[PDB]
């Protein structure tokens, strides 16, 4: 009847909220958040434990491409990752630029990665405490480990934002999956301004028999 | 390096060649066999093999 299921943990944020596509990790989710939650719920979180597990909601079977950054932002996470309502946050303003760019949509209000059919934009990391990147790394990694294995199964390309974050990507996975590692979006010298990671992912897909992410789909007006 | 206009302008040549896929010459499938030996080795697996 309904795509969404739910489980119930022994930790806020109590009950973790799911689409069907990610049935097959959620034993060992819930196993896994069990024994942690209480070490990470000690320090105040981006985003708050109710949102973590947000995106636990979207579907996989139409995922062409995952967009995944290190970890949520250190404040106003929303448990989208990249998302910020508002427009405000960097790494989304400086990735809207690369595609008013490629696209030539020279006026918009927002963007937004997780409106884009075909993408799951994704955090590797799903928490860290207010103020500090990868402060809760420790805490994170089975589960990340699991999660992203799981994204993978379903995508063509995984792309990950963070030369240094993710330069030891591969050994995060059991099989192979196409990966591309660019630019942070405030990495130095604006060196994510000459990154054409956008354009590769779709070149990529037709390689892969696959039908090329509409970026411009992501714009809102 | 993975993300420059150099990777690009590769990836679409093996795309181009991957499409006609009517090599005329030993060095037309060679390079096609060259790219993607460079594609997967650079993005891990493409979904493409050599001929």
């Amino acid at each position: 009847q309904d795509p969404m299921n739910s489980v119930t943990v022994s930790h806020a944020p109590y009950t973790i909220t799911y689409h069907d596509d990610w049935e097959p990790v959620m034993s060992q989710l819930v196993e896994f958040y069990n024994e942690v939650a209480s070490w990470l719920l000690r320090d105040e979180t981006s985003p708050i434990p109710d949102k973590f597990f947000i995106q636990l909601k979207q579907p996989l079977r139409n995922k062409r491409v995952c967009v995944c950054g290190i970890d949520p932002y250190p404040k106003d996470g929303t448990g989208v990752p990249f998302e910020s309502p508002n427009f405000t946050k960097k790494s989304i303003k400086e990735i809207a630029s690369s595609i008013s760019r490629l696209t030539g949509v020279i006026d918009y209000k927002g963007y937004n990665l997780n409106i884009i059919d075909g993408v799951i934009p994704w955090n590797y990391y799903l928490s860290c405490k207010l103020g500090e990147t990868k402060s809760h790394a420790i805490y994170w990694d089975k589960i990340s480990k699991l999660l992203l294995q799981h994204i993978t199964k379903h995508v063509s390309v995984l792309y990950c934002l963070g030369k240094t974050d993710f330069s030891n990507i591969r050994a995060k996975l059991e099989s192979g999956v196409t990966t591309i590692v660019g630019y942070h979006p405030a990495a130095r010298d604006r060196q994510f301004e000459k990154d054409r990671s956008f354009e590769i992912i779709n070149v990529l897909l037709e390689l892969d028999n696959k039908v090329p992410i509409n970026w411009a789909q992501g714009f809102i007006y | 390096a993975m993300t420059s206009s150099a990777d690009l302008t590769n990836l679409k040549e093996l795309l181009s060649l991957y499409k006609s896929l009517r090599f005329s010459d030993s060095a037309a499938i060679e390079k096609y066999n060259s790219l993607v030996e460079w594609g997967t080795s650079t993005y891990w697996k493409i979904g493409v093999q050599k001929v």
